[PDB]
């Protein structure tokens, strides 16, 4: 379909301001690692530095909007499953109880701008939820993004 | 609804509050 919304450039958009706390328009090395720092963790510069200068063509030392958005948009694979697990679970999880409850999974859904309905909502989570306890485990979880089947 | 929860996943691998990019490096 290749839709492509302003709701993708806007999440981005919405992140980006994050970054920039001085809403300057381009990040900078400093911000950055002002935000990262207090990311509960604390790489090395170096890689930082070349890193953010192995993106950015001219190499100013900054990341423009045009620069943050290929960035990430292009960069969508995983490389590592724990990550990706663990950080969608923990995201899905917000209260980190073990289990997936219909408003956790609500919010996280409609927040992507789609408005599900009563019916919908049900077999949403219904349907993951093999215990059918309107709730879904990190194990089940697990063996939904395996299988699927 | 296998789809939907999928594309949940996959849309906030592209959201990424958190950029799972820069957060790794
Ligand atoms: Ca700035
Ligand atoms: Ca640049
Ligand atoms: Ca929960
Ligand atoms: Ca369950």
């Amino acid at each position: 379909a290749d839709i492509l919304s302003e709701e993708q450039i806007v999440d981005f958009k919405e992140a980006f301001g994050l970054f920039d706390k001085d809403g300057d328009g381009c990040i900078t090395v400093e911000e950055l690692a002002t935000v990262i720092r207090s990311l509960d963790q604390n790489p090395t510069e170096e890689e930082l530095q070349d890193m953010i200068s192995e993106v950015d063509a001219d190499g100013n030392g900054t990341i423009e909007f045009d620069e943050f958005l290929s960035l990430m948009a292009k960069k969508v694979k995983d490389t590592d499953a724990e990550e990706e697990l663990k950080e969608a679970f923990k995201v899905f999880d917000k209260d980190q109880n073990g289990y997936i409850s219909a408003s956790e999974l609500r919010h996280v859904m409609i927040n992507l701008g789609e408005k599900l309905t009563d019916e919908e909502v049900e077999q949403m989570i219904k349907e993951a939820d093999l215990d059918g306890d309107g709730q879904v485990n990190y194990e089940e979880f697990v063996k939904m993004m395996m299988t699927v089947r | 609804a296998r789809q939907r929860w999928r594309s949940s996943v996959s849309i906030v691998k592209n959201r990424a509050r958190r950029f799972r990019m820069i957060s790794n490096l």
